[PDB]
RNA sequence: GCUUGAGUCUCGUAGAGGGGGGUAGAAUUCCAGGUGUAGCGGUGAAAUGCGUAGAGAUCUGGAGGAAUACCGGUGGCGAAGGCGGCCCCCUGGACGAAGACUGACGCUCAGGUGCGAAAGCGUGGGGAGCAAACAGGAUUAGAUACCCUGGUAGUCCACGCCGUAAACGAUGUCGACUUGGAGGUUGUGCCCUUGAGGCGUGGCUUCCGGAGCUAACGCGUUAAGUCGACCGCCUGGGGAGUA
């Protein structure tokens, strides 16, 4: 739920460009898509889910 | 804002019964804690508004308290003017 | 040399007149060429006399301005356009 | 009183250093009374993106409920020190083992 | 915003992304920020048909 | 004398409320180096204008400040101005669950203190891009108009002054009542999350639409309804928020 270890379920919910998926598309109650957004960026911040594939 | 254990210290110091906190004593000597604390923080970077609003407002309350105890009664009016050391 | 004009009317106004006369001034000396547009307004066609005096008149206000290159001959529409040319210098 | 968990990061090549290293924060926690919970090191791992050039850096993991002047300077040591690299902390959320 | 299509076209038939263009929110965000304006997509157009 | 008005402690919850200090990436410019000879530029109004001691193009490293892409959707916060990268420290309010506690301790506010976007002025600091005044070209009956190429103050920082806006929900505040609907969101109830269903028992917010008001448009449990306590304001347009 509220973790960001655990990068293998994080994967699918971002785009192969590095994008993310709004939360209209996924049918996700809004308090999770905003949880997954923090743990998004703050696995971005620590080197582990690029940007983008652009480098 | 003030911490649990600091407020038991302060509540069975001060207050006039056990579990009394609904007397005003207890109320304003708790206002006057809270405010005497936060001249620490106002002590400091002179441009808090936001807080500075809660600051007059706790003030204003203290004083309304203090001058409906002082109508009521004189005597414990006078037992905290002289003890808690405020107002002058 | 640039194509710059203003209107103009043979019963013209004093103090309009001088401002305008006073623009065509800046823009010769900053080299514009003199283009005419004075429109017809009904019956003007019965005071032959007095618009031709009025035209030298307005000529003669460039006596020590510019200089003339060219006079009306024929009319084609409702005015005649004349073109003035920029003063040798001396 | 507050907890808080700690990962930074450290040179590949540097991988010799991290037992003492490790030791002496444990050295200074423990002088700070602190109370660990549990240790774990990932190893060496390919990064997403290449920082100042290099690959692959070695990870850290750690977990201590302490006081803040502590924290304060092992950041500071941190701060100072060129061998080491990204170094974050968050803030309390209680504490939590295993996980790996 | 891209384009990978074919040969053919080279002209025009982008009059699709003219009416998904959307004037108002470029026109909005270009120039200065409002906080109260990109509603004109609701309750000024449906709420006063007023005949 | 008393608790229904009002205030306190127990625990918990949400949240771009504020202040101070670090950190990061993408992107613009400027610098160095590698491969190298004219473009940028409304070109349905038309081209000048400048870049030509080695460049627009493409790579490998630095300088440098500024703002924080998708999340973002009136969704959330505040008394209104207003609030958006991420880390840490000080700190403000709101609300929920049932518990005890003081016992009218309230409401409203003429003069008076406080806060109050952007332009302005004073001390300094800083200057990536930006663009009032100006510089040049095209522009037509006619441009000191926009269109294009450059370009100072100023937008940035730290202290002080300035008190105004369509500071509009064009609806001053605080209470007690009166027919309805489909939502967003927030925590607990005992179940029957076991599926996303039953208690809204609350708070803040959307959009339609009765009785009833409304000159009309329309308002329409967050009233412009029926009542109460106050305050601030109005008597035709110009002359005028002028002297």
């Amino acid at each position: 739920e509220i973790d960001y270890k655990d990068i293998a379920t994080l994967k699918n919910y971002i785009t192969e460009s590095g994008k993310i998926v709004p939360s209209r598309i996924t049918g996700t109650r809004a308090k999770y898509q905003r949880q997954l957004a923090r743990a998004i960026k703050r696995a971005r911040y620590l080197s582990l889910l690029p940007y983008t594939d652009r480098h | 804002s003030l911490s649990t254990e600091a407020t038991a210290k302060i509540v069975s110091e001060f207050g006039r019964d056990a579990n009394d906190t609904g007397s005003t004593e207890v109320q304003v000597a708790l206002l006057t804690a809270q405010i005497n604390h936060l001249q620490g923080h106002f002590a400091e970077h002179k441009k808090d508004h936001h807080s500075r609003r809660g600051l007059l407002r706790m003030v204003s309350q203290r004083r309304k308290l203090l001058d409906y105890l002082k109508r009521k009664d004189v005597a414990r009016y006078t037992q905290l003017i002289e003890r808690l050391g405020l107002r002058r | 040399i640039q194509v710059k004009e203003i209107k103009f009317r043979p019963g013209t106004d004093e103090g309009d007149y001088q401002v305008k006369l006073r623009s065509l001034i800046r823009f010769l000396e900053e080299g514009d060429k003199a283009k005419i547009t004075l429109r017809f307004r009904g019956r003007e066609m019965a005071h032959q006399q007095i618009g031709m005096e009025v035209l030298n008149r307005v000529k003669d206000d460039l006596q020590e301005l510019a200089v003339v290159e060219s006079f009306p001959t024929k009319i084609e529409g409702r005015q005649m356009i004349m073109v003035l040319a920029p003063k040798k210098k001396q | 009183m507050r907890h808080y968990e700690i990962v930074f990061m450290v040179h590949p090549d540097q991988s010799e250093q991290v037992p003492g290293m490790i030791e002496r924060y444990t050295a200074a926690i423990t002088g700070a009374e602190g109370k660990i919970h549990r240790l774990e090191d990932w190893g060496r791992r390919q990064l997403a993106y290449p920082i100042n050039k290099l690959h692959k850096a070695h990870y850290v993991l750690m977990n201590v409920e302490a006081p803040q002047e502590v924290i304060d300077e092992l950041e500071t040591t941190f701060r100072f020190n060129d061998a080491v690299i990204r170094s974050m902390v968050m803030r309390t959320k209680h504490a939590v083992t295993e996980a790996s | 915003i891209k384009v990978r299509e074919n040969e053919p076209f080279d002209v025009a038939l982008r009059r699709f992304k003219r009416s998904c263009e959307k004037a108002g929110v470029l026109a909005e965000v270009r120039r200065r920020e409002f906080y109260e304006k990109p509603t004109t997509e609701r309750k000024r157009a449906k709420a006063s048909a007023v005949k």
